[PDB]
């Protein structure tokens, strides 16, 4: 039911469908949540206009489902975006990413002197709307830092 | 079981204002009444991968006057994780199977909340981490406020030196804001000013705070000059201009000083604060030095000991 | 003109649509290509099925074309794959990439005493076929390598 | 203007079989009829980043004898590449703006192939880069090999010791291959074995080659028996079980061998040579190094002088 | 006898305009009219106890270039001085019975004006002594100038970088201040900027100069543009914080600069000028480097000619 001008098809069964994923974002939720690395069939749509979200991204995993756990941690690149449940062609959810409390595995803490580089162990920031932005902070070293500065993997 | 039973002491930022008052109050009854038994049949490890004289000594001697025993390094050059790169993760593993509890400095921020996730069951007590916390210096200086001022509450302080760097300021000035009243005075070059992050927390907390270009313009009104050292260890090239204390503290600079104010260093100091000072009333970062022995007793006891002191 | 053989489907008018991309490839020259940097109505097809030759990746970029060598570039890492000119809905003008003769920039030399890295210049290698892996001599150091070690930049 | 006038003299693999035929040739000239002005006014720059004696020395010798000034550096540490961290293209490009030739001698692979995209019309000499090519010494070791046996055909000849980091040895294969119906017989350590590349080129033009665990296998066949240094300089630690010369000559091991085969070594020579092989007919090493003089006066002759008539 | 036959080239400060002009109007001559034997039968002292690359081989390359012997070192930790505690006057005392003139560059500020008290009637040429004068230096800058805007006049020139440690921009600046009109835009780090004594004599000879903070203030309005490296070197451990070049000029901040401007640069350059630079019409620090031996051999023609005829 997605929308009309000039068809093409693409529609299925179960999974999950992204939608409303800003520019130059749809890339970056690809590599940082490795939402790529599965036998799943995806389908990347970039740019692709949506009025209001004049060029919107829209990403589609089959089979795959996330969880409150995963969608939230979206609300730090796509806040707006919505998540949409697709179980056998009906769209049977519909949640929007909400802020999480804390990002795990993800970012890597840009203190350098932090014991995190060091030992093995998975990075960890508490998620805080500071004012502007959000801040986040380490679990370790306990620093916090505009959730811009934050670099991941 | 007492409140701070087997809990992990990492950050003041993880204590209340009641886990503090409880670990005062009871650093007050061990300095009135001694109690040498109180953790016989213990084995404490001390656990130094950064320099220390107070901290190690202060807090090994407390071990002992409890009746406590110690193990540990002052150095971890000769530990395995030293000379046979071992992890620092894997080395509080197999520690932690031997004593109980882990008193560690190292020079990396955040080591001591790393441990606390391979200690098992054993108790962490930070005794400096980096730059980030240093909780029972803290518990020592609050100790020391309140018996130079009676409370710990609306205390016009002044804190001096390399604040970006001081582990202990950002554990202290974390402790006195979860206190009412208290009037903050930050004076460091701009390079090792206050952190953000403490800033802010004191801005939601409605604290009020103010930077001072002298040590002068607040001697009038502090009632605790809280002098710190550069920390050089700690400096990026980038910040060598700083090396040297812009703002030194000499006696004459306590003519109009508050009769009751005192002056506090959690050591060592070099060229911060002149000998002068040492002779005046208003010195006190020896008397200061002294109480890490209560204070170092007190948190030990509510660890290692299920029931409040008898 | 016509619709492709296989069910989801995506059309266009003008533009580069590179097919027959191997599995767990696509996301790559996505990146290496910087073909996300367009904001063009970009569509990718991860893990599509390929009848008997398994699972392709697909690629679509519109009112882009492929640089005058990127297709040469794309010989190596994906061998097998083709690049249609699609202009006004229509294929005019079907490609196969092709070895070039030596390949500029993109690759860096394992050699580690290789005067190229520390100093401010483009690598540049000579490919020659061998046995079945592609022989790789580096126009600096004149070693040679297997494509094998070399793609590991 | 002959075929060399104004060439770059990076890879043994850039000339051909005429080009080295025309050095040799104007060798053997320059060896027996002195041009002592042959390059009067012409300033030539000799830049040693790494250590030598014969290339540098034999060198800047040859400049003399034909009458051109001499400028450069024999170490790196006091040019401005050293102290200031300007990068080689930039030394390359301002010193091309005062000489007519350069000559250079470089730690990493690629570093001379490199001096030329910055030199402009200033011809590059490569006197050794790392352990890739070394295209002066290997028209020593040709014209040295033409004088003891007067052909460069047909020989049996034996590499013995690093030849993986051997830039010597690596140049020396490529021209050799470049003449007809030569048998080369490598015997080096596993790890110092000959690298694949030369190996591939030897097979594509039908060389005869075979590797061998001893000198003594081959010492009745060889006409030259070529001994290396192991590249200590560039071995990695987990290569130092072969910084030990695995294969060393002592005078004895010659009984069995061609009376007009002669030893041949680019030097220095560490233990690879017993010091008895010296007063033996075969030994020529030294023979060897005067003729770098030749050699290199003739490559200098040529590269410097459009037209040349002795 | 010409003015400067036999004069000692110490500092900018001790030439006059005329001098100037006489050393540009002969390397003029010299770039166009070589002198294969100027300087005959002389020897000259190349002492550098400090690092150089163009400046020691330019000034050996046009002494060669002139005829000239060359004798020296290139680092002082093999002289006597370096290895058996003699002194720099002893050193020069010595050295000036030997030749004819002598080339002296200097880690510490005064060791030119220092070796002619103790050379007798041997010149002394200042090629640079710690963060002071650098002489030749700006001879050859005047002569690129000049060569790019047929003028030393009413140019508008920017110099950029650390002013404070550039002898080349201290010299520079007490030369275009000989003539008429200039104007100077000086873009440094506060930390870096120009020296006092050279700002109080701009102002006293009532020369327009103006600081700024970008180099885009003023790209539309010079005519020379002087880029510098951060003298390292030269650095007190308290200015660490700018040893990373502050201004950095890209090929892109280039698009509204007058078409006749060109961008010169002492060298080497560290990353204060990206490469990218280089390919533009604007660039011309390396023609400018070139330039180095045709206003050096000049310098050396006139100081050791009584009469000079080209
Ligand atoms: O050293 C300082 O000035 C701050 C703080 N000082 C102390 O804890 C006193 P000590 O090193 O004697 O244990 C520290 O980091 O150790
Ligand atoms: O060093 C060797 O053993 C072989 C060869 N030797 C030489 O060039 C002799 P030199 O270093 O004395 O000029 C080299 O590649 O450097
Ligand atoms: O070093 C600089 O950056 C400026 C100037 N540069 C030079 O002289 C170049 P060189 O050291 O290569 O002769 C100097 O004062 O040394
Ligand atoms: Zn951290
Ligand atoms: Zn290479």
């Amino acid at each position: 039911m997605t929308h009309d001008n000039k068809l093409q098809v693409e529609a299925i069964k179960r999974g999950t469908v992204i939608d409303h994923i800003p520019a130059q974002i749809g890339f970056k939720l690809l590599s940082l949540f490795k939402l790529t690395e599965t036998d799943q069939r995806i389908t990347i749509g970039l740019n692709l206009p949506s009025g209001e979200m004049g060029r919107k991204d829209l990403i589609k995993i089959e089979n795959t489902f996330l969880s409150e756990d995963q969608v939230d941690q979206l609300a730090l690149y796509a806040p707006q975006a919505t998540v949409n449940r697709i179980d056998n062609y009906e769209v049977v959810g519909k949640s929007r990413p909400s802020l999480p409390e804390r990002i795990d595995n993800v970012l890597v803490c840009p203190n350098s002197n932090c014991i995190s580089h060091a030992e093995p162990v998975s990075s960890s920031f508490a998620v805080r709307k500071r004012a502007n932005d959000i801040a986040l902070k380490c679990k370790y070293c306990e620093k916090e830092f505009s959730h811009n500065v934050v670099l991941a993997n | 079981a007492n409140p701070l039973y087997q809990k992990h002491i990492i950050s003041i930022n993880d204590l209340s204002r009641d886990d503090l008052n409880l670990v005062l109050a009871t650093a007050a009854k061990l300095k009135a009444n001694p109690q040498p038994e109180l953790l016989k049949h213990k084995v404490i490890a001390s656990c130094f991968f950064e320099a220390s004289t107070r901290t190690r000594l202060s807090f090994e001697t407390s071990m002992h006057r409890l009746g406590a025993s110690v193990v540990g390094f002052s150095d971890s050059a000769n530990t395995s994780l030293g000379k046979k790169g071992e992890t620092l993760a894997d080395t509080i593993s197999v520690i932690s199977t031997y004593v109980d509890a882990i008193v560690m400095r190292h020079p990396q921020e955040g080591a001591a909340r790393l441990a606390t996730e391979f200690s098992g069951n054993v108790p962490v007590l930070n005794a400096g981490d980096g730059s980030n916390q240093h909780p029972t210096a803290t518990l020592l200086d609050l100790f020391t406020i309140q018996e130079t001022q009676g409370r710990l509450d609306n205390l016009h302080v002044a804190m001096v030196g390399d604040l970006k760097y001081g582990r202990t300021v950002h554990s202290l000035t974390q402790a006195l804001a979860k206190f009412d009243g208290n009037r903050f005075y930050f004076i460091a070059p701009d390079a090792l000013a206050m952190p953000q992050y403490i800033l802010d927390m004191l801005d939601e907390k409605g604290i009020a705070w103010s930077l001072h270009s002298s040590i002068e313009e607040v001697m009038a009104e502090v009632d605790i000059l809280y002098m710190t050292r550069v920390q050089k260890e700690r400096l990026d090239p980038s910040e060598y201009a700083n090396v040297k204390a812009q703002f030194v503290l000499r006696a004459s600079d306590l003519h109009n000083a508050k009769a009751n104010m005192k002056v506090l260093h959690p050591l060592p100091r070099v060229d911060e604060i002149a000998t002068d000072v040492d002779k005046t009333p208003h010195a006190w970062y020896f008397q200061q030095a002294g109480n890490g022995i209560f204070a170092r007793q007190a948190l030990l006891a509510l660890v290692l000991n299920r029931d409040l002191v008898l």
